[PDB]
């Protein structure tokens, strides 16, 4: 019907390990159809990544290609190795060899690559206030990316998601997220689900 | 050195309110785009205009109204906001080859209807300490921010340690959390983290300040409450450091 | 079968 | 095996008329037809086989309009010189009374692309089963056309084919006759 | 009395051998004459004239323009070969043969007999004469192939003889739309 179709949603792959983008399209009123990828990196707008104009041609760009096949009618964006620089929405685009049709873009896939943690050192923190003593957060940091931080269960108690940062003058990454409450809540069992009592690590507060 | 920018990068609306986006580029490309990517999913276009007149395709039927007097501008105008939708509304330029010339798109303008403005709110911010324990057992000290009580969720968050924005160290959350399950409440918390050295930490002489730049309000709207008027504002919460 | 249409280049200016 | 596909493309000023069509080793095989905005077959069976975008056609019927702007300003408003059109009259089969034909006007060998072909019976024009073709490309960049009027061959009968052209002082006037 | 200017454009596609070998032309004209030509060997634009320096030089400066022309002989040649190829260049079109005397008038009076070949598809065709079962070349004049503009031919092969008493003239056709050879034969009689 003139249409592209991709991966709904998200999809989490691990540093340096293969990807693959499913996309695929249909056609009645375009003749011959060109194919597009567009990456879209996190705060900026859409930027061509992959162009194949011609049937059962490769194009590559950064790691990625596709494959124009006709005979599957896709277009599946793959990579051997992804880096974690990676991380954006990647956009499957179809037009026509005359140049004359506008672009359809399909629904567009996320693609977060989790770091590599090579020593996990799980542990809940507690954190106070500058101002006053009383309000208090805890931080759950150091854990595998594998960690699937569940969240939002009590609503009295609140969960962010998980996130990496990166220490560039040190060349470390380390995993966190964070917990709070306004109910007089211990940090240790903030995490009741997404964690591992035996390894992670409980200081005496 | 070409760019394309789009204004305003947030933009909060009433209904039946004539919201006009504008979108210039410096490409020298002929034709120019607008398209909407809704919550759900799509980019769907609503306006494209090659040369100097346009042609309503794709999403004109939602009621809206483009204009392009010069080469380089794009407007976007929404007839009449109804009601409480949320999109973001990319505009892209491209130049006209006859061949299929790639596209260049701008950062995005995040919409946003509301009933009421009473439900706008600026944060909250508060610096937490490193943990003691966390020094003694990894050498590293996290700090967390947490911005509380925000509606709408148009912030920025930033670090600066000794009055530089930094960013190595760095993780915000990549979506905000709603507070209250309520529909005619909900307000916002976002977090973020800094990681610093143990001994980074421990030297009293450096200051460290979490910064939300905030987007609500102009002088140029209307406000009623007693209340401050909830206008784009920066709102900061700095800790020194500990020995 | 759909016939295609090769484009026109276009002059510059 | 051997063939000329070719996607011919014109556009007038100021008469603000285009014309796109294709050609299959010198035979139509459509054209759109810009008011309707519509693929035209020349064969009707054709689009059982095939389809065609005219949109597709439209996007390049604008590029040329600014192309051909450009151009006319860049050779300081060159005008084209008018060439007049030479014009055969014939029969699609040998003429026996009473044996249904078809009686074809070719003008070939002119240009700019407007013409006026007028079909004649006994003096009066005729306007029923009259059919003709869109302008066809020629290798050395002068158009062709085809004009028909079916009809009963008879002793009393006579026709002239009516083409009138800003090549020709005079509008030409091709005859036919049953004795040739 | 208006001055008139035209612009033509024609996207040639040029097939050898099928579709072995295919060549692309993108002409570009001002008033009937070729300004600048793409072709599928120079890879690029070029101005046959120099009033067409400018459009040549420009488009040979964006790679995306370029690989869309360079790529038309598998995307719009072959591709649009394909389409059609079924009744363009399969399209077989039997004509119908008529044996015809110039003049009616007595014999041994010089005459021309007109072979007349009405309505086949494609043009090649092949046209001999006969007079009493040995083909004549001699004499022989055709009016070529006339394009009818509705994808059928036809076509005159007349003959100068001075007809005898007893001669039989056989014209015979010979076409890809017939796995035999069409004959009509004209009676001299008296
Ligand atoms: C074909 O005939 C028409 C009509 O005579 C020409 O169009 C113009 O028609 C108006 C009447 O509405 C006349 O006043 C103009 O003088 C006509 N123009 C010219 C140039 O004669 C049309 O031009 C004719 N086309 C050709 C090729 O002769």
């Amino acid at each position: 019907g003139d249409s592209v179709t991709q991966t709904e949603g998200q999809v989490t792959v691990s540093e340096s390990k293969s990807l693959i983008i499913n996309c695929t399209y249909s056609t009645t009123s375009i003749a011959y159809p060109n194919l597009f990828w567009y990456v879209r990196y996190p705060g900026e707008g859409l930027q061509l990544l992959l162009k194949v104009i011609t049937a059962g041609q490769k194009g590559s760009s950064r790691g990625f290609e596709a494959t124009y096949n006709k005979e599957t009618t896709s277009f599946h964006l793959q990579k051997a190795s992804v880096q974690e620089s990676d991380s954006a929405v990647y956009y499957c685009a179809l037009g026509d060899h005359s140049g004359s049709w506008q672009l359809i873009f399909g629904s567009g896939t996320q693609l977060t690559v989790m770091p590599d943690i090579q020593n996990p050192d799980p542990a809940v923190y507690q954190l106070r206030d500058s101002k006053s003593s009383d309000k208090s957060v805890c931080l759950f940091t150091d854990f595998d990316s594998q960690t699937n931080v569940s969240q939002s269960k009590d609503s009295d108690v609140y969960i962010t998601d998980k996130c990496v940062l990166d220490m560039r003058s040190m060349d470390f990454k380390s995993n966190s997220a964070v917990a709070w409450s306004n109910k007089s809540f211990a940090c240790a069992n903030a995490f009741n689900n997404s964690i591992i009592p035996e390894d992670t690590f409980f200081p005496s507060p | 050195g070409g760019i394309i920018t789009q204004t305003p990068k947030f933009l909060i609306g009433q209904e039946g309110q004539k919201l006009t986006l504008k979108c210039q580029q410096n490409f020298n490309h002929d034709t120019m785009y607008w398209y909407r990517q809704d919550s759900g999913k799509g980019l769907r276009l609503i306006y494209y205009s090659i040369t100097e007149n346009d042609l309503q395709k794709g999403d004109l039927s939602e009621g809206y109204d483009a204009s392009r007097e010069k080469k380089s501008s794009f407007s976007l105008t929404v007839t009449s906001a109804q009601k409480n939708e949320m999109a973001v509304f990319l505009c892209a330029s491209s130049l006209r080859t006859g061949a299929n010339s790639d596209y260049t798109f701008g950062s995005g303008t995040r919409l946003l209807v509301i009933e009421d403005l009473n439900k706008v709110f600026p944060p909250e911010v508060a610096v937490f300490e490193p943990s003691e324990a966390e020094i003694s057992h990894t050498q590293k000290a996290t700090l967390v921010c947490l911005a509380t009580g925000f509606f709408p969720d148009h912030v920025e968050l930033s670090w600066w340690v000794n009055g530089k924005e930094v960013h190595s160290g760095v993780c915000t959350d990549p979506q905000p959390l709603k507070e209250q399950p309520a529909l005619n409440d909900s307000r916002y918390a976002l977090s973020s983290r800094l990681r610093v050295s143990a001994t980074f930490w421990q030297n009293p002489r450096n200051h460290f300040r979490c910064q939300v730049q905030f987007y609500g309000l102009s002088e140029n709207d209307e406000w009623t409450q007693d209340r401050a008027k909830p206008v784009t504002q920066i709102v900061s919460a700095e800790a020194w450091g500990r020995a | 079968g759909v016939y295609a249409t090769r484009s026109s280049a276009v002059r510059l200016r | 095996e051997e063939h000329v596909i070719i996607q011919a493309e014109f556009y007038l000023n100021p008469d603000q008329s285009g014309e796109f069509m294709f050609d299959f080793d010198g035979d139509e095989i459509f054209h759109v037809d810009m008011a309707k905005k519509e693929t035209v077959w020349r064969l009707e069976e054709f689009g059982r086989f095939a389809s065609f975008e005219a949109q597709g056609a439209l996007a390049n019927i604008a590029v040329d309009k600014a192309n051909l702007e450009i151009m006319t300003k860049r050779s300081n408003y060159t005008p084209i010189t008018n060439v007049p059109p030479e014009v055969t009259v014939l029969t699609n089969s040998p003429v026996e009374l009473r044996e249904p034909n078809v009686l074809i006007c070719f003008i070939d060998k002119f240009t700019p692309p407007v013409v006026n072909v007028t079909w004649l019976r006994n003096g009066k024009p005729v306007t029923t089963g009259v059919s003709e073709t869109v302008f066809l490309p020629r290798e050395d960049h002068l158009f062709r056309k085809f004009h028909y009027l079916p009809f009963l061959p008879s002793t009393e009968d006579v026709y002239d084919c009516r083409v009138e052209h800003w090549g020709l002082d005079e509008p030409l006037l091709k005859h036919w006759e049953f004795d040739t | 009395t208006r001055p008139r200017f035209l612009e033509q454009v024609k996207h040639e596609c040029h097939f050898f051998n099928g579709t072995e070998r295919v060549r692309f032309l993108d002409r570009y004209f001002y008033h009937q004459e070729e300004y600048v030509r793409f072709d599928s060997d120079v890879g690029e634009y070029r101005a046959v004239t120099e009033l067409g320096r400018p459009d040549a030089e420009y488009w040979n400066s964006q790679k995306d323009l370029l690989e869309q022309k360079r790529a038309a002989v598998d995307t719009y040649c072959r591709h649009n070969y394909g389409v059609g190829e079924s009744f363009t260049v399969q399209r077989r079109v039997y004509p119908e043969v008529t044996v015809y005397p110039a003049k009616t008038q007595p014999l041994q009076h010089h005459n021309l007999l007109v072979c007349s070949v009405n309505g086949f598809y494609p043009g090649s065709i092949e046209v001999r004469w006969f007079r009493n079962g040995q083909e004549e070349k001699t004499g022989v004049v055709s009016t070529g192939l006339i394009q009818n503009g509705d994808w059928t031919f036809q076509t005159l092969v007349m003959l100068e003889t001075v007809p005898r008493s007893g001669e039989v003239y056989t014209c015979q056709v010979e076409h890809p739309s017939l796995t035999s050879p069409l004959t009509v034969e004209w009676r001299a009689g008296s």
